């Protein structure tokens, strides 16, 4: 996150940190005790699928304070329509090997109904994007969980103000001040409505961050609700990586 | 209608045949008798921030 602030500890309780061999991979979003939503691209290069760790209740990466909860990733589910090294259908559903324990510091974000998400949430101007990504373009990553308020653009308006599909949306600023960025991917775009927070977006990717004349690109989660819901009701299959048809 | 003002619903909303409308609530919530409002039924419902909820309790 560029141009953001520190998320006070426990105020981003749905935020997930993904690790590979102890190394920062990506972000994620907790939607249930065993389910995490992330970005498909995060997994393009995964060699040993068995070394994937999800961390909940994380905040300051430099310390252990005891609120942290680590789980192995038992399943990574990706839409069939996703092509590695691209942007379209940049979504992933992760199954935890064991449920996390809900606490003050570990809470899931509401996965909304499609209709609600479409007719209502999609019109809430401002939403919150978070992560432990780069603080700066070509910069170091954050030790402390960062958050950023970003406005959402209609796709028409996005293009005017500038490959955007119906599976994406634009959010942010073009002045180059404020953006989500490398290391943030798979993180939540979280939208408030009537005292509750919802999963509207996933930090995808693009060229740079905080690139003048550009807007941040996010996976349009509303497009995936039914797909996600069906998967969550399904029995685990052997092998970590699973390609599931979309729609 | 659900398309307008969210049908007055705090959360989820379904249109029915006629001038009929049904509000709903996410798991870990219950619908109040006003037929629009949702209240938590659990300690840690989704999309709520405990330290902030407690800060106002
Ligand atoms: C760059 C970049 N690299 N990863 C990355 C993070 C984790 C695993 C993999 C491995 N996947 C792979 O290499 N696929 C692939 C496949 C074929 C060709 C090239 C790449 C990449 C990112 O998240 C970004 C990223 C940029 C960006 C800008 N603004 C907002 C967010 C942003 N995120
Ligand atoms: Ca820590
Ligand atoms: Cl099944
Ligand atoms: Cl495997």
């Amino acid at each position: 996150i560029v141009g953001g602030k520190v998320c006070p500890k426990g105020e981003c309780p749905w935020q997930v940190l993904l690790l590979v061999n102890g190394a920062q991979l990506c972000g994620g979003t907790l939607i249930n005790t065993i389910w995490v939503v992330s970005a498909a691209h995060c997994f393009d290069k995964i060699k040993n699928w068995r070394n994937l760790i999800a961390v909940l209740g994380e905040h300051d990466l430099s310390e252990h304070d005891g609120d942290e909860q680590s789980r192995r990733v038992a399943q990574v589910i990706i839409p069939s329509t996703y092509v590695p090294g691209t942007t379209n259908h940049d979504i992933a559903l992760l199954r935890l090997h064991q449920p996390v324990v809900l606490t003050d510091h570990v809470v899931p974000l509401c996965l909304p109904e499609r209709t609600f998400s479409e007719r209502t949430l999609a019109f809430v101007r401002f939403s919150l994007v978070s992560g432990w990504g780069q603080l700066l373009d070509r910069g170091a990553t954050a030790l402390e969980l960062m958050v950023l308020n970003v406005p959402r653009l209609m796709t028409q308006d996005c293009l005017q103000q500038s490959n955007i599909t119906e599976y994406m949306f634009c959010a942010g600023y073009s002045d180059g001040s404020k953006d989500s960025c490398k290391g943030d991917s798979g993180g939540p775009h979280a939208t408030h409505y009537r005292g509750t927070w919802y999963l509207t977006g996933i930090v995808s990717w693009g060229q740079g961050c905080a690139t003048v004349g550009h807007f941040g690109v996010y996976t349009r989660v509303s497009q995936y609700i039914e797909w996600l819901q069906k998967l969550m009701r399904s029995e685990p299959r052997p092998g970590v990586l699973l390609r599931a048809p979309f729609p | 209608i659900c398309v307008n003002e969210n049908g007055g619903c705090e959360q989820y909303c379904s249109d029915h045949t006629g001038t009929k409308r049904s509000c709903r609530c996410h798991e870990g919530y219950s619908l109040l008798a006003d037929g629009v409002s949702c209240t938590p039924t659990v300690e840690y419902p989704c999309g709520k921030i405990p330290i902030l909820e407690k800060r106002n309790a």
